[PDB]
């Protein structure tokens, strides 16, 4: 252990010496973050590697061994850095990252067991918080001694020695010092290795300031270290002990949130709003896929930003942003479409269910087998809320709660009273209706309403219903038809969209920080008069669809129809980061849902 | 209209101050020049102890006609004593040359040459020298009150950085309180 | 004043009710306000509407920011209370308050209130968390000039 | 009269300025000697730099370190002066308020310079053009005026001597108002009692109860 | 209802001190607002028309009631509480424009102030009018030194003394002082501090 004090004295050495012209990067680092009571480093194995090699040797041999040594000298270095003496002290964490060299998951077996290996993979459901030891001490039951345990990690059982016997100790619970650790549940990424079979999930686990440092869902890379442990031949089961982990890009995102701020956003983000072309330039950024069908291509956008959310007191609030139907012949690349959209979403869920891909499209509460207890499974809607809903085969569509859908669309909540737990629980999610029409154009010689389902009132509870049609129609093919050859090889219509990055088009993973960008800021609202518009062109809407159905034609319109397209004026105005919203600014919004005006007209 | 910083000075600037200070040099040459504030001198004498303002010095440093001598505090040994006198005076921040943070890096930079083994050595004792003060300065902190300040013994670099922080805040304490009445 | 704040600290409202009767209503068809008729008024009226009556034109009640419940819930743990939620424009304004009706001890009280908060505030001058989010206006810009000073100072200590 | 005490005392103005609560005299009597000096070698150098082209049918490092003396030089009045004319448009109104009155001491030649008092009030005239024509047309009686009420307030700020600065002890002891216990000096603070002070001590306290000690020349800033 | 309206104005006031602060430093103010002020106007004159009838209706049947005494102590506050909107409203709004002055013309050589300040047209006239004509007063501190200064110029201090400086699709050469440097696109050089100070800030020049 003097030899592991050799180790200790050996990374003292390494923080207190290492330079990277001129300040010592981890020194700096420690008194900034003491004051921070972040109590753990982030360091750079190259910067370790560049500093000594040897050590780095040792350490990537039994890391395990060592770790804890790293932690012990540096949880002795903020003693010489944190305060002067002659309090409490907590002992340290420490989170190491580096490029290293990336793994599948596939191909993990023994071997590398209990060494670093970087991989990515994608969490699916995190685990409850689960509280561990730190500092533990006891009194015998029989003769009294004062036992003082330092529970180090990375099982354990207590020492028993001073009838006395066997093993008389139990916990001084009074004084102990405690630490989280999260029990994360991770899968491989959806594209690598699959072969034929299914995903694999593999256990992992973070403790202190890892704790709650990533959502479920949402793509990610961890470091730490391949090992076993029983948990009821010999068969162990596997799992990773977790140093250290960083969000794959950003993922940051939660909570409140980030930015951070990099000023150049701002500006960058201001000049998009001085941009005429930026409204028209985020349409351009939606579709390098596809070229056409612009007026749904412009009903995108105006979602994901959120619209008006007001939420005036009493609890009466009404949603957004809003539902919208792609609905059409096959061949309007609306799944296309929509696998572009889910992936603009930060945060969102891709379904084509039926639920996805195995989801109760809303929470179905499963009881735990083990130790009965019912407890609440969680759901696509759910896990997507405050962020994209992606809906295929809506035609299938669950039909009990459909109505859940029918509802949390609208209430921004799903109310689970069954079993034990009565909760109403949060989907602020906003709905994209994908589905194919009933006998694709044989509606439209039809009457085109209860085309979903049964009843007309979905459409209602759907807001910016739009109904592609495509004829085989002449020359607006041949340019699209020159544009798929391009597509193809060699991405001759993907290289001609770089030089439009660098003349106008925006990069779109960046479309992902815009969006959550002004979905932070205080929602956008509308002048008076523009409303007073709303309200000429809509009486107009509805004595129109009472003129229309002058000839008794069954159907479509509702007054949420007109407050649809009211949460489209703040969408669309919340491109502009303005406070308010102009007269014409609200009019091309009234322009994009007159075209499903018609749709009530076909 | 000034905007930055303004009360403050900026730190750039506050190296321009301490740039107008006297050092001793070894020059390598044997007009006048005439200048202003200079005084000195006649053609000055090569491979010997003289006296000159600092920023000339650090532009013949930059010819390499002179070499600046290293300040007779700034050595490994010193900085013991100093720094131990520091750990055992939990309150008082000691003694300094006062202008040296800013010395520091601007010798570090040019003048790097000249001493014997500050690489490695002093950039540490000083970054630890600064946080022991540091965190002196930082603990000090909370017997902020109005109206009255010891600072005694720190720098101006160490100063300046954090006077809007004092300066500021004072005012709404002192403001209040007087006000009170 | 000429300081935005100035002319948006008296932008906030304070109980009050008049001790007189008050033809031609200051708001809609009085025209007059029965005496002791409550009120919340903005500062930069109510403010001499004490100072002229000998007795004044208002009584005007304790704030609800001043109230027992805030004043010691401040007094236990100065750090975690969002300053933000409660106004937020407070050390622009309980000196306002604390100077016309002209308190004792809640001064002595509040005064600590930002000594502990700078005490924390310096702590960030080291280049947020939770916190950033719930400081006063001029509890932020402190932040601004002494930060942006460090800010400053680092870039000019390394090239 | 020392050309190096002009520097001295130029600098020792120059920091006095910025960190300066409130605009203080215009140092003219050296400052003049001084932004003449300026030009004389300002002249002289060209003269011995164009005779450097006399000898062009070796040293120019005196040459362009005594060209470098002066931006080094010219540049710090800038910031003196710049100062000085922002705190004349921040106090503007203050200024006339103790301008028109008699007592006690006034911009005169005494606290402005000459450009200083025709910036002073040619930029509040014109202020006032632009205050007049925009905002005051539109101009109730009582809101005919620009300044005082009474209340609340306006400006009148900012004659704040109440507020805080760092400073540095100094002067050439009689070793006058020493009093030890190693050192000078008093005076007892408005609503408390005396500290006091050493000059190897730097104490932060109300630039009023200091004030003096900079007209003294006592304490650094 | 009432002194409420430039509560709204002195809250963009915020704002836009916000766009100047840290800012990043781009200025551009977003615009006078001419709509609102007079709305406030009107009823800054609807007060005191108010008021001055009621100048009239003291004078007969009100008898000087203590409460008809009041609406003097009443209204004219709400007087002075626009005139604090609109005049710290201003007092930014040039403030921020002064500076906009101070900093850069700009410098040679200023020229003009001629597409200076981008907003143009939209900072409003009195403004504009205004601005030009305090720049105007500028140069008069360019007559008063005889310095040479640079005010204008020479903010930073100087070192040391040579930088390299290279230049952005800048053509060039306006070099006619000092001598003929032949401005290039893509042209660096090496140089004292003095000549760099005005096409560093007109932009042409860049490293330093
Ligand atoms: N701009 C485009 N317009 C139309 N088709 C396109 C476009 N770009 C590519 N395609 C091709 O045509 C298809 C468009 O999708 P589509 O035929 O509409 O199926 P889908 O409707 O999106 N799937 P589904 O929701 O089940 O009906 C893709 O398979 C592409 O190969």
């Amino acid at each position: 252990d003097d030899d592991n004090t050799e180790i200790i004295k050996s990374f003292k050495n390494f923080i207190l010496e290492f330079r990277l012209d001129s300040q010592f990067i981890y020194r700096d680092q420690l008194r900034n973050n003491i004051l921070v009571k972040n109590y753990s480093l982030t360091v750079n194995m190259e910067h370790l590697i560049g500093y000594n090699e040897d050590i780095y040797k040792k350490l990537s041999d039994e890391p395990s061994d060592i770790i804890p040594l790293f932690e012990t000298a540096i949880t002795q270095v903020a003693k010489r850095i944190s305060i002067l003496s002659r309090n409490s002290l907590p002992t340290f964490q420490l989170i190491l990252n580096s490029n290293a060299n990336q793994i599948p998951l596939r191909d993990l077996d023994s071997e590398h067991v209990s060494k670093i290996v970087r991989l990515s993979g994608i969490i699916i459901s995190t685990s409850v918080l689960s509280s561990r030891a730190t500092y533990l001490s006891i009194m015998c039951r029989n003769c009294r001694h004062t036992t003082s345990i330092t529970i180090n990690n990375f099982t354990v059982s207590l020492p028993r020695s001073c009838n006395c016997g066997p093993d008389p100790y139990i916990i001084i619970h009074e004084s102990s010092k405690f630490i989280d650790q999260q029990f994360l549940k991770l899968q491989e990424i959806p594209e690598l290795v699959p072969v034929g079979e299914m995903p694999r999930n593999l256990t992992m686990t973070c403790d202190r300031y890892l704790t709650n440092k990533v959502i479920p869902g949402t793509r990610v890379t961890i470091v730490g270290i391949y090992s076993i442990y029983n948990s009821k031949v010999a068969i162990r089961t596997p799992y990773i002990k977790i140093l250290g982990i960083q969000s794959d890009v950003e993922t940051s995102s939660i909570w409140n949130s980030v930015t951070m701020f990099t000023e150049e956003e701002e500006e960058e983000f201001l000049q998009l709003s001085r941009n005429p072309k930026l409204y028209e330039i985020l349409t351009n950024s939606i579709a390098p896929s596809i070229f056409g069908n612009e007026d749904i291509k412009k009903a995108i956008v105006c979602l994901l930003m959120g619209g008006s959310k007001k939420i005036l007191p009493d609890g009466m609030r009404l949603r957004g942003d809003i539902n919208v139907l792609l609905l059409g012949d096959p061949g309007t690349a609306k799944s296309q479409l929509l696998k572009f959209v889910e992936k603009v979403s930060p945060i969102a869920v891709y379904t084509s269910g039926k639920g996805s891909s195995a989801a109760g499209l809303t929470a179905s509460v499963q009881r735990d087998p083990m130790t009965r207890e019912f407890y609440l499974e969680g759901g696509a809607m759910v896990l997507a809320d405050g962020g994209v809903v992606c809906i295929d085969e809506f035609d299938k569509m669950r039909d009990e709660d459909r109505v859940a859908i029918h509802e949390a669309m609208e209430q921004q909540t799903i109310s689970i009273a069954k079993a034990g737990i009565t909760t109403v629980l949060n989907s602020r999610t906003s709905v994209l209706a994908a589905a194919n029409p009933i006998y694709g154009r044989y509606d439209d010689l039809k009457s085109p309403g209860d085309n979903i389902d049964f009843q007309t009132t979905i459409l209602s509870r759907f807001d910016m219903i739009f109904i592609v049609k495509d004829d085989h129609n002449e020359e607006r093919d041949i340019s699209i038809a020159n544009h798929v050859i391009n597509i193809h090889t060699g991405n001759a219509n993907a290289m001609q969209n770089q030089q439009e990055e660098n003349g106008s088009e925006i990069s779109i993973e960046k479309m992902k920080r815009y969006i959550t960008y002004c979905r932070l800021k205080c929602a956008p609202r509308l002048s008076p008069q523009a409303a007073e518009k709303l309200s000429s062109n809509f009486v107009t809407i509805r004595k129109q669809l009472l003129i229309n159905e002058l000839e008794s034609t069954e159907r479509p319109i509702t007054i949420r129809q007109l407050e649809a397209i009211i949460r489209i004026t703040e969408s669309l105005a919340k491109l502009e980061l303005s406070p308010i919203a102009q007269e014409r600014h609200v009019d091309e919004a009234i322009r994009l849902f007159q075209a499903s005006t018609m749709d009530a007209a076909s | 209209l000034p905007a930055h910083l303004q009360q403050t000075f900026s730190p750039e600037e506050i190296q321009f101050i301490v740039e107008n200070e006297p050092i001793k040099i070894f020059p390598r040459i044997t007009w006048q020049l005439i200048t202003t504030d200079d005084k000195a001198l006649n053609n000055m004498v090569a491979m010997r102890s003289t006296e000159v303002v600092l920023w000339i010095a650090l532009l013949l440093k930059q010819q390499s006609k002179c070499s600046i001598v290293a300040p007779q505090w700034l050595t490994t040994k010193e900085l013991d004593r100093k720094i131990q006198y520091e750990k055992t005076h939990p309150d008082r921040f000691s003694e300094l040359p006062w202008n040296w943070l800013v010395l520091a890096r601007i010798l570090f930079n040019k003048a790097k040459d000249d001493f014997h083994d500050p690489i490695h050595e002093l950039r540490g004792k000083i970054q630890d020298l600064r946080e022991i003060r540091q965190i002196k300065v930082l603990k000090g902190l909370k017997y902020l009150n109005e109206s009255h300040l010891q600072l005694d013994n720190l720098s101006l670099l160490e100063i300046n950085e954090l006077r809007p922080f004092i300066t500021e805040i004072m005012d709404k304490l002192r403001e209040i309180h007087t006000a009170s009445l | 004043y000429y300081d935005i704040d100035d002319v948006l600290a008296d932008g906030t409202e304070f109980p009050c009710k008049f001790q007189y009767d008050i033809p031609g209503l200051g708001y809609n068809p009085g025209r007059p306000i029965t005496k002791n008729t409550k009120l919340s008024l903005p500062l930069w009226l109510a403010r001499i509407l004490a100072i002229v009556g000998p007795v004044p034109f208002v009584e005007l009640l304790p704030p609800d920011m001043f109230s027992t419940k805030v004043m010691n819930a401040i007094k236990t743990d100065p750090v975690a209370l969002d300053l933000h939620s409660i106004n937020s424009h407070f050390f622009s304004l309980a000196i306002k308050w604390i100077m016309l009706f002209s308190e004792k001890e809640l001064a002595n009280v509040v005064s600590e209130l930002l000594l502990q908060r700078a005490q924390e505030l310096n702590h960030h001058a080291s280049s947020t968390s939770t916190f950033l989010l719930k400081l006063e206006e001029m509890e932020k810009e402190i932040y601004k000039k002494s930060h942006e000073s460090y800010k400053d100072t680092k870039r000019w200590m390394f090239k | 009269v020392s050309p190096q005490q002009d520097f001295s005392d130029l600098m020792k103005s120059w920091k006095n300025e910025r960190c300066s609560p409130e605009l203080l005299p215009y140092p003219h009597q050296l400052m003049k000697r001084l932004l003449n000096r300026i030009s004389m070698q300002s002249q002289l150098i060209e003269n011995i730099s164009m005779g450097f082209l006399d000898m062009q049918n070796e040293s120019k490092l005196p040459l362009l370190c005594m060209e470098t003396e002066l931006e080094r030089l010219k540049f710090v009045i800038r910031s003196y002066i710049r100062c000085r004319l922002s705190k004349i448009d921040k106090f503007s109104l203050y200024l006339r308020q103790l301008n028109e009155d008699e007592n006690s001491l006034i911009s005169l030649t005494d606290l402005l310079s000459k450009d200083e008092i025709k910036y002073h009030d040619t930029h509040s005239l014109i202020w006032l053009k632009l205050v007049n024509d925009s905002i005051l047309k539109y101009m109730p009686e009582e809101l005919q005026a620009i300044n005082d009420t009474e209340g609340s307030v306006n400006m009148i700020d900012e004659p704040d001597w109440n507020k805080f600065v760092f400073i540095h002890v100094n002067g050439p002891p009689d070793g006058e108002n020493e009093f030890g216990k190693p050192c000078y000096t008093v005076t007892i603070p408005d609503l408390k009692e005396e500290v006091e002070l050493t000059i190897g001590s730097i104490y932060v306290m109300r630039y009023e109860v200091i004030r003096d000690l900079l007209r003294d020349d006592k304490v650094a800033l | 209802m009432y002194g409420d309206l430039g509560n709204k104005l002195v809250l963009e006031a915020k704002r836009t001190k916000q766009l100047y602060a840290r800012s990043n430093q781009d200025v551009n103010l977003p615009m006078y607002h001419e709509d609102i002020i007079r709305n406030i106007l009107k009823e800054v004159s609807n007060l005191r028309k108010n008021t001055e009838y009621l100048k009239e209706q003291q004078q007969l049947g009100m008898l000087d009631d203590k409460v008809a005494k009041c609406q003097y102590f009443v209204t004219l506050l709400c007087m002075e509480r626009n005139k604090r909107c609109l005049l710290a409203y201003q007092r930014l709004r040039t403030d921020i424009l002064d500076s906009m002055a101070w900093n850069n013309n700009g410098l040679d050589l200023m020229s003009s102030i001629t597409f200076s300040q981008q907003d143009t047209n939209n900072l409003s006239h009195q403004e504009q009018e205004y601005l030009k004509e305090y720049c105007d007063l500028i140069t008069d501190l360019k007559s008063g030194d005889l310095v040479d200064i640079d005010l204008s110029g020479s903010l930073v201090p100087p070192s040391d003394v040579f930088i390299d400086v290279r230049v952005l699709k800048d053509a060039g050469e306006i070099q006619t002082e000092y001598g003929v440097f032949n401005l290039i696109k893509d042209s660096q050089f090496f140089v004292r501090q003095s000549d760099v100070e005005r096409l560093i800030q007109q932009g042409y020049l860049q490293k330093i």
